[PDB]
């Protein structure tokens, strides 16, 4: 069983999701309802990540290199940060009502996708664009928004999202091919953080 | 995973059942011995005894089979050898 | 007159492939070792 | 120089060289330079600069020529004639224009840019036609990989696409001389494509025809085929007959022209019959 | 196998084998000469210049100009660049071609990707060296030519300045691409992709120009104006001024030479008998001029500038009066104002020996080469040798500091090519280092 | 674009050079809050599910939906105001 | 045997120190473009539509996952947005993308 | 085109033979004697497969780009393929 | 190639032949299928058919044997399964 | 002495690690991390056995002289010896 900052008072540390870094069993992030992501190793905690202030609905640990830690909530903005110093690395500025899921694959190069509370699912190739989705998956004309997104750990190019009906749809995606050179995205982010 | 038949001395219907049975066994078990045991027992029941099954990632074999009751195929990187003899 | 030269004509990839095809098909027909 | 070779004719090459040396040496030697020399020396620079850019424009054009003259497309050849008309009419204007540089080169800067622009447009159009040319080539290499005994529709489609693309080009305002040259050459390309597959068929007719089924029994207690033997022979012969009649009805590109360009292959490859009929008889023996 | 879709593999396999074979071919104190004078396409052409390299220390280029006499009835461009190697057997390895007079030639210092030349009429050209042999006119007896460049003759611009060029040099100062900025519309890295060095081109007007473009992903034809190949363009441009102190009143330049150590520094010489200093980044570091201990003007019309290929940054130059100076970068006045032997004639070519000692070579109009070895003697020439087949046109000293070698390639006005090796002087090396330090200290 | 290099844009030299771009942004920023105003007016009653905005906290009451809904509107409108102020330098465009 | 091991290291050192540097910057043929697979076309859609028929009429998907082991096994769970505190609301629907899973 | 390049390569004094192995050890083109043609195709087919496995085992997202094996007698090079590769043998001496 | 018998339903003399046969097979043959074939054939000759042999480093099996005609053992790191059926 | 030459090699811009494989795929010296140390040593031991056999098979009077493997990720070179070989890995980039 106990993370409480200033116990026995207005301290009810609830969270909506937790992600753990593959790097180490004892590194993870708690998606607090307060809105500010909290780092915990359990109770100890180190960083409060002020860039994201809205109540959190989704978190994700960093893929390899342990620097692209995701938090997303009511803000509608996907703020990445590096637990090493908690700076604002970058914030995706989707002008959308909400966000409900994010897609990472440590297996693949540093790429990003997420499902938003409009029905669209955005894909982002870090080496091409920051704010502009490269590939976008749409729903039918009058379908209410997707409420979940997940990708098969056994890659096999199997992505699955869930519509407002009791139906789960599978896409076979080809865009995210591997290559030598994409590592540059890690250096670009580390340099942005340090300046 | 993907089924690839390399050799067969077996009817088309039994070939497909061998793969299907191994596929289900591979889904249910991690241990090759237990996968083989499932495959063997099912064949004895449906197609009469006596079958033998070897499942593994690294082996060579030299065996004798009854005609129309031998198949050798892969499921991904795992080879399955199934035949009747006796 | 058959004009196998085909002089008043030009193509680069079409003629290269045709040369390749000619050789491969001719050798295949010999290998068939037909008794006919 | 009506050989696709533009050349600049500098008149006073001496005056330039002299004046350049004149001022350079007088300055270095600490000598006075008369007003007359400095005026013309500054003018001489103007002529040198203009002469060079004129060479550049000619070089650009000459490069375009080297790219175009390798295909001799009547379209670009006619556009090039129109370009030459600009030069020829401009030359006539030299009665008043031959001293533009002397007085005010600005008019000449516009002159050469406009002429260069016409050349640039020509270069652009040429590459576009090359793009079409490649498109047609891409089709033909596909067409020579069509199985005559199975895929007759592929020829029907392929040929229609060729005609469609050709008509599409014409819709862009082209002259008949261009499409004429194209169709003649590309018809020959089709000829090669068809003859190859024709030759292939001739060698393997006993292998690639649709199968025929027959039942063997004892009619009146006598071992006989149903249908009879003589009947399936006739069908087999008709099957090959249909194939060899193909090089008669082939609406290759430029269908308004002659068709013998294709059908000549029948006589030219008439030797193939020996192998066909020999294999046919061997197959009949095997059945017996 | 019947399909060209697979034959592409066969092509690629051949391309690999060809390159490997070419790489495999790169195998190995008085007159000891060698000749490489095959005339497969040089039957009538005249030598005009020589240029050595730095990536392949055994490579040399030789410019040839065809006379009005056509050894071959084909349309034969009169201007070609002969590329061959010292250790290879008789026969040029490659050849490049252009339309107008070619000069101001140099190579790429990092690898043999591009070859650069300045045109007589002020334009700039560059050939793609790293290209397979295809889509080029070939001949029997086989030998194949190569022509591929998009010259500044095409799209009109100002960088040409409509002024003949004097010299070009690869400027190895590319230190950009620190990062692609997080907001892509403002990322400067993208435009520098593939750019490892720039090329400079100075014209007679005293206007310096620098640019370079590199790009590989392309196809046979492009929508933009280019040749029908896969080659970069000349969109980039920078322009630098000169002759501010020097400037009828209109002055010009004659020669330029950059500093190997920091290529951002350079010097420019003029006919008025002076050489100015400057740089690219900080234009107020030391805007001084070089001058000997003389007065008045002495418009010696400096025509050759070079740099001592060693630690201490000393520039050297020679003039029409047969004099040479050692213009140390940190001094306005030269260290050693030597008047060469046979001063009655001009300097026709200078170079520093590619050897451990600081040996210096001069060629004059009478084709008598004089050599100094200041590490072991005074300012008097340590050696000299003239030739009976006189009227030399060009020379270049070529060697490599470990296997090692040392050679000297020459050419005559008669159109012949020569080379010899006197590597006994390659280095002591111990004595050379001892005297090298001594000369620097004293 | 302006946000990331705002420190440069506010400079007298650059500010003038980008005058047309800054006024263009201003007009678009006006369009933005115009749309937000209408979206608020047409939903503020909170009657249809869309006007409220479903949340996992709906089990308390519609209050949680209104809070989040308006929170977003406030942040968006407030940000646009501050950006216009920093960039326009209080031109008639900003006044309006 | 340390001096014997050292002797071997000397011999190979002589080979590698020379061979490696020559090869490393040989700058040899760089046109290698092999994929080992056919080029995939633009991203596809509606590869499979798994769901419980009757229940999916009123429910909506809120939680999905894949079985890391049985990659064919796709899991889904739909539910109603309201009333999740009291009654049984739904079921867990799994379907294999495996042999013979034609429905 | 490819045939002309192969002939030109074969003419090089270094090259001792070229084999075009297509269907997994089944050649179509050779400049060598039959026993060597068949043996060489088979050996290099097996050999290249082993190298490709080795690379994937080192890292599960990388394949072979090129493979060279050297000997006292001669040297052999192969390249990766989708359908088939080509065999070149040269004397390094 | 040190021999360690893990399980057997076989007489001691037949066990010795199993090890000796596999030992010679491993000395002579480098390829798994060929090792297996050697072992199988030697048993068919001396103890009559039908024998089956599996030789390898990674496999599981489930088989049926004739009473007193089964052995499973290692030579070094390589497992050999040798039994009669049919 | 040899320790300095190995460091010298390691200092080369191309070299990313050195493994001294001694006991039949089990190394004794390494400049790399443990997972890689065993990964490369084991895999390359299996491979070189194949390569040496390949030479003996293609010609029964020759042994291995050298092997090179190239990949998208990195490149590995090995030379044969009486008792044991050495692995060097470089970054071709």
């Amino acid at each position: 069983t106990k993370l409480k900052k200033h116990p026995r008072g207005e301290t009810e540390v609830g969270a909506t999701a937790v992600a753990f870094s593959s790097f180490d069993p004892r590194l993870f992030i708690l998606g607090t309802e307060g809105g500010f992501p909290l780092k915990c190793s359990l109770a100890p905690a180190q960083f409060t990540f002020s860039p994201h202030g809205g109540p959190i609905y989704s978190v994700s640990c960093s893929p390899f290199h342990r620097n692209l830690f995701l938090s997303a909530g009511t803000d509608g903005h996907v703020h990445l940060y590096s637990m090493l110093q908690a700076p604002p690395l970058t914030s995706l500025q989707l002008s959308l009502k909400y966000l409900f899921a994010v897609r990472w694959s440590p297996v693949r190069p540093l790429v990003f996708a997420a499902a938003s509370g409009k029905g669209d699912v955005q894909l982002f190739d870090l080496q091409k664009s920051s704010q502009k989705p490269t590939v976008l998956i749409k729903q039918t004309q009058d379908e209410s928004p997707v409420y979940c997104l997940e990708f098969n750990s056994q890659q096999t190019q199997l992505l699955a999202a869930g519509d407002a009906q009791g139906t789960v749809k599978v896409w076979q995606l080809s865009t995210e091919f591997t290559e030598q050179g994409p590592r540059e995205a890690e250096d670009l982010d580390c340099l942005a953080a340090e300046v | 995973r993907k089924a690839v038949i390399k050799n067969a001395d077996m009817s088309e219907e039994m070939q497909q059942d061998s793969v299907e049975c191994a596929t289900q066994a591979l889904e249910k078990y991690n241990i090759e011995k237990d996968i083989a045991a499932h495959i063997k027992k099912e064949f004895d029941k449906k197609y009469n005894p006596t079958w033998h099954c070897i499942v593994g990632r690294n082996f060579g074999s030299y065996v004798t089979h009854e005609t129309k009751h031998f198949i050798y195929f892969y499921l991904g990187q795992v080879a399955i050898l199934l035949f009747k003899s006796g | 007159i058959k004009d196998p030269a085909r002089d008043p004509q030009y193509a680069e990839n079409e003629v290269d492939e045709m040369r390749i095809q000619k050789d491969l098909e001719l050798e295949q027909y010999k290998r068939s070792s037909s008794k006919s | 120089l009506d050989s696709n070779d533009g050349l600049l004719k500098v008149h006073y090459s001496d005056r330039l060289v002299i004046l350049l040396r004149e001022v350079r040496q007088l300055s270095a030697l600490g000598f006075v330079i008369p007003a007359k020399i400095q005026q013309v020396a500054n003018i001489a620079q103007k002529f040198c600069k203009q002469a060079i850019i004129l060479k550049q424009v000619a070089h650009f054009y000459n490069s375009i020529d080297q790219q175009m003259i390798q295909s001799q497309r009547p379209m670009m050849l006619q556009s090039a004639l129109a370009f030459e008309q600009i030069i020829k009419n401009s030359k006539a204007g030299s009665g008043g224009k031959s001293q533009i540089t002397w007085d005010n080169p600005k008019e000449l800067e516009g002159y050469i840019q406009k002429l260069q622009n016409a050349a640039e447009r020509l270069a652009t159009e040429n590459r576009k036609l090359r793009k079409w040319h490649t498109t047609f080539c891409e089709k033909v290499v596909v067409l020579m990989n069509i199985d005559l005994l199975r895929q007759q529709q592929r020829w029907k489609d392929g040929l229609q696409e060729l005609r469609t693309g050709l008509a599409t080009v014409e819709a862009q305002g082209f002259q008949a001389s261009d499409m004429h040259a194209w169709k003649q050459h590309w018809n020959h390309q089709l000829y090669k494509a068809l003859e190859h597959q024709y030759q292939m068929g001739l060698e393997a007719l006993n292998e690639n025809l649709p199968e025929i089924n027959i039942d063997l029994t004892y009619k009146q207690g006598r071992l006989q085929f149903r249908p009879p033997f003589e009947e399936i022979r006739a069908k087999y012969y008709r099957e090959m007959k249909r194939f060899i009649g193909i090089p008669n009805q082939f609406k290759g590109v430029g269908e308004a022209g002659d068709e013998s360009i294709f059908s000549i292959m029948i006589d030219r490859n008439a030797s193939g019959f020996l192998t066909i009929f020999s294999k046919a008889e061997d197959l009949f023996r095997r059945l017996s | 196998i019947d399909t060209p879709r697979l034959c592409s593999f066969l092509r690629a396999a051949c391309q690999v084998m060809a390159v490997l074979l070419e790489e495999d071919r790169l195998a190995a104190s008085d007159s000891s000469s060698q000749l490489n004078t095959s005339l497969p396409f040089l039957q009538n052409r005249k030598v005009s210049s020589l240029h050595t390299s730095r990536v392949q220390r055994q490579m040399v280029v030789s410019v040839h100009d065809l006379p009005e006499k056509s050894f071959v009835p084909l349309l034969d461009s009169k201007y070609v660049l002969c590329v061959w190697d010292i250790w290879q057997p008789s026969g040029p390895q490659k050849v490049l071609i252009c339309e107008s007079q070619v000069t101001c030639c140099c190579l790429s210092p990092l690898k043999a990707f591009l070859l650069f030349a300045g045109t007589a009429h002020g334009s700039v050209v560059v050939w793609d060296l790293r290209e397979d042999s295809r889509l080029h006119y070939s001949v029997t007896l086989f030998w194949t030519f190569r022509t591929a460049t998009f010259s500044t003759d095409g799209i009109l611009t100002s960088v040409n300045h409509r002024s003949p060029l004097q010299a070009v040099e690869p400027i190895s100062t590319s230190v950009h691409k620190k990062q692609s900025f997080v907001l892509s519309p403002f990322s400067t890295q993208e435009e520098m992709s593939g750019l490892s060095f720039h090329i400079a081109s100075l014209d007679e007007s005293g206007v310096l120009n620098v640019w370079v473009v590199v790009e590989l992903p392309k196809a046979d034809i492009a929508g933009s104006i280019s040749d029908l190949g896969l080659m970069p363009g000349g969109r980039v441009k920078l322009v630098h001024s000169a002759l501010i102190q020097l400037g009828w009143g209109t002055t010009q330049t004659l020669n330029v030479k950059f500093l190997p150590s920091d290529p951002n520094h350079f010097i420019i010489g003029t006919d008025m008998g002076l050489i100015s200093h400057g740089t690219r980044q900080d234009l107020r570091v030391a805007p001084k001029l070089f001058k000997p201990q003389q007065h008045g003007i002495r418009p010696v019309k400096v025509n050759v500038i070079d740099f001592s290929p060693f630690g201490e940054p000393i520039f050297l130059a020679g003039c029409s009066d047969g004099s040479i100076r050692l213009h140390q970068l940190s001094s306005a006045f030269p260290l050693l104002q030597w008047d060469s032997s046979t001063d009655s004639h001009a300097v026709t070519g200078l170079q520093w020996s590619p050897t451990r000692p600081a040996v210096f070579l001069v060629q004059d109009d009478t084709s008598n080469i004089y050599i100094w070895d200041l590490l072991q003697s005074d300012l008097g020439p340590v050696a000299k040798q003239q030739v009976s087949p006189n009227r030399l046109v060009a020379m270049a000293a070529v060697g490599e500091p470990e296997g090692s070698f040392l050679a000297l390639v020459l050419a005559r006005a008669s159109g012949s090519i020569d080379i010899q090796h006197l590597k006994r002087r390659w280095a002591a090396p111990e004595v050379d280092e001892c005297n090298r330090l001594r000369l620097l200290l004293q | 674009a302006f946000l990331k290099y705002k420190e440069l844009v506010k400079r007298p030299t650059i500010s003038k050079e980008l005058m047309l771009e800054r006024e263009t942004l201003l007009a678009r920023l006006v369009d933005s809050i115009k749309d937000f105003r209408l979206d608020f007016e047409n939903r503020c009653r909170g009657i249809p599910g869309d006007a409220s905005g479903p949340l996992s906290g709906k089990n308390l009451s519609e209050v949680v939906n209104s809070i989040v809904w308006v929170r977003q509107l406030e942040l968006k409108v407030d940000d646009t105001i501050k950006i216009a102020e920093a960039l326009l330098s209080d031109l008639p465009g900003f006044r309006c | 045997d340390i001096p014997r091991l050292a002797a071997f290291l000397r011999r190979v050192e002589a080979m590698v120190i020379r061979e490696l540097n020559k090869n490393w910057q040989s700058h040899a043929f760089d046109g290698f473009e092999v994929n080992w697979t056919e080029q995939q076309q633009m991203v596809s859609c509606l590869y499979t539509l798994g769901y419980p028929p009757a229940q999916a009429q009123g429910l909506h998907v809120t939680s999905i996952s894949w079985n890391s082991t049985g990659s064919v096994v796709a899991c889904a769970y739909g539910r109603l947005d309201h009333g999740d505190w009291s009654t049984l609301k739904s079921f867990v629907c799994a379907w294999n993308l495996d042999r013979r899973d034609l429905r | 085109e490819v045939e002309e390049t192969l002939k030109r390569l074969q003419s090089q004094k270094g090259v001792q033979g070229i084999i075009v192995v297509n269907t997994e050890g089944i050649p179509i083109k050779s400049t060598m004697d039959n026993p060597t043609t068949t043996q060489y195709a088979s050996l290099m087919h097996s050999f290249i497969l082993k190298a490709r496995s080795t690379v994937r085992d080192i890292d599960p997202q990388n394949d072979l780009t090129f493979l060279r094996i050297r000997s006292k007698k001669n040297e052999i090079m192969v390249a990766p393929d989708k359908d088939y590769f080509l065999i070149v043998i040269q004397n390094p001496t």
